[PDB]
RNA sequence: GGUUGCUCGACUGUGAGUGGACCUACCCACUGUGGAAACACCACAGGAACUUCCAACCUUCGGGUGGCGAGGUAGGGCAGAAGAGUGACC
């Protein structure tokens, strides 16, 4: 017998200056007891529209709260940078309180091609049996890349696992770094250790790669 | 202007375990605001958990915890708790502590949130991080950074030089080995000239496992 | 015996549209606002509207003033009054 708040889009790339618009449809009225909340990646959620429409104490008069009914939408007249972030809409109209799923914004700049590098595994961690391969991506966009390891010549597959930062509130670029993963036996297999990488910013896939034991 | 909320007591709980999460306020008094928890489970949502309403002491919880967990302030203390029993998997989050604004200024707005504290409920061991250097090659900029292995629980913390250095670093996001346990990676670029005459160090924190390390990252040996 | 007053008075009424606004105290609610206040507590303003009434007050007798939570309890108020007395008159 909850509110929903069912909110829409589930995500959001827009250009620098754009209009945005978020909107968050309560399955019951809520009178304008909602308000709605940024929330940059490992931030706390700072507070942007209360009562639907008011405009907390602080926040850039880009933002704006609107009701229509049930219906309510945030809006950006003009996005900067700084505004990557999750968006969520709250109802406190009634117990229990409930937001909507959020919508992850994201900047909208021109296309840059990854820096890459690759690292052959320490010398430590070969001891201890382990051999990880690292090739890093650096500050980039559209963070639609595909990475390809071969070992001499051969494409590998899932022994690697990839991670990549959130979009730069600055740059608005990405970082990419894709780890190949093997046990110290299965590396003293091979000499080449090649990475890679197919990039929009790319007009010839680069490979940066090493052979084992080059000093 | 002290308005602070300072979340504590979370951590890693065996699953049915129980958690007594405390929220400590500053600069305000919670005797005259409504004092809410909400939970955020990694990369999900938020989702509003209880609150305790002023004056009256009236508590209401989110129906997923209902019984589970009991909201409740001590005034004395200018503290606020939440106690948790039979934790489950899914009880896994950052717990949030946060204030209902005052009506004439911010509606049922919320307008101060604590950093958040972090429930991590499973039952598998803890352990800290096994952190391997990652050294620049040969190729005016190149990168040199740290590698952050199999640990857990969440989170690590790496800075370079004691925070001397901080631009031009990336520290990615654990990834979720298959061994079940957490990997990461920080990285910085450099300018090819300090190499040779700037020490360069990560160093790492794991507070879970009490584990401190310090990772001198130097060049290719030969 | 009437007839009527006069006085006392058990008891009963305070009737809602073709027709109910008496007062006070407590309790109990209902709505809105405000109190650092979503509930609880406190304060304060209200109980559709059109009517109806004057139990109340003022009157130059023309009128005017003021007044509604159909809640409960308790006093009262105003009406009746069974009865008594108590006269006058026939």
């Amino acid at each position: 017998s909850d509110i929903q708040m069912t909110q829409s889009p589930s995500s959001l790339s827009a250009s620098v200056g754009d209009r945005v618009t978020i909107t968050c449809r309560a399955s019951q009225s809520v009178s304008s007891a909602v308000a709605w909340y940024q929330q940059k990646p490992g931030k706390a959620p700072k507070l942007l529209i209360y009562s639907a429409s008011s405009l907390y104490s602080g926040v850039p008069s880009r933002f704006s709260g609107s009701r229509s009914g049930t219906d309510f939408t945030l809006t950006i007249s003009s996005l900067q940078p700084e505004d990557f972030a999750t968006y969520y809409c709250q109802q406190s109209y009634s117990f229990p309180s409930t937001f909507g799923q959020g919508t992850k914004v994201e900047i909208k700049r021109t296309v840059a091609a990854p820096s890459v590098f690759i690292f052959p595994p320490s010398d430590e961690q070969l001891k201890s049996g382990t051999a990880s391969v690292v090739c890093l991506l650096n500050n980039f966009y559209p963070r639609e890349a595909k990475v390809q390891w071969k070992v001499d010549n051969a494409l590998q597959s899932g022994n690697s696992q990839e991670s990549v930062t959130e979009q730069d509130s600055k740059d608005s670029t990405y970082s990419l770094s894709s780890t190949l993963t093997l046990s110290k036996a299965d590396y003293e297999k091979h000499k080449v250790y090649a990475c890679e990488v197919t990039h929009q910013g790319l007009s010839s896939p680069v490979t940066k790669s090493f052979n084992r034991g080059e000093c | 202007s002290e308005v602070q909320l300072v979340e504590s007591g979370g951590g890693l709980v065996q699953p049915g375990g129980s958690l007594r999460l405390s929220c400590a306020a500053s600069g305000f008094y919670i005797s005259y605001s409504s004092i809410h928890w909400v939970r955020q489970a990694p990369g999900k949502g938020l989702e509003w958990v209880a609150s305790i309403s002023p004056y009256s002491g009236s508590t209401y919880y989110a129906d997923s915890v209902k019984g589970r967990f009991t909201i409740s302030a001590d005034t004395s203390k200018n503290t606020a708790y939440l106690q948790m029993n039979s934790l489950r998997a899914e009880d896994t989050a950052v717990y949030y502590c946060a204030r209902q604004g005052y009506r004439r200024r911010s509606g049922r707005g919320f307008d101060y949130w604590g950093q958040g504290t972090l429930v991590t409920v499973s039952s598998a061991s803890t352990k800290g991080p096994s952190v391997f250097p990652l050294a620049p090659s040969s190729k005016g900029t190149a990168a040199l950074g740290c590698l952050v292995k199999d640990y857990f629980p969440e989170p690590v913390t790496v800075s370079w030089n004691s925070g001397a250095l901080t631009s031009g670093v990336h520290t990615f996001p654990a990834v979720l080995q298959s061994s079940g346990l957490y990997s990461l990676s920080s990285v910085v670029t450099v300018p090819s000239s300090s190499l040779g005459t700037q020490t360069y160090i990560c160093n790492v924190n794991h507070k879970p496992s009490n584990t401190k390390v310090d990772k001198k990252v130097e060049p290719k040996s030969c």
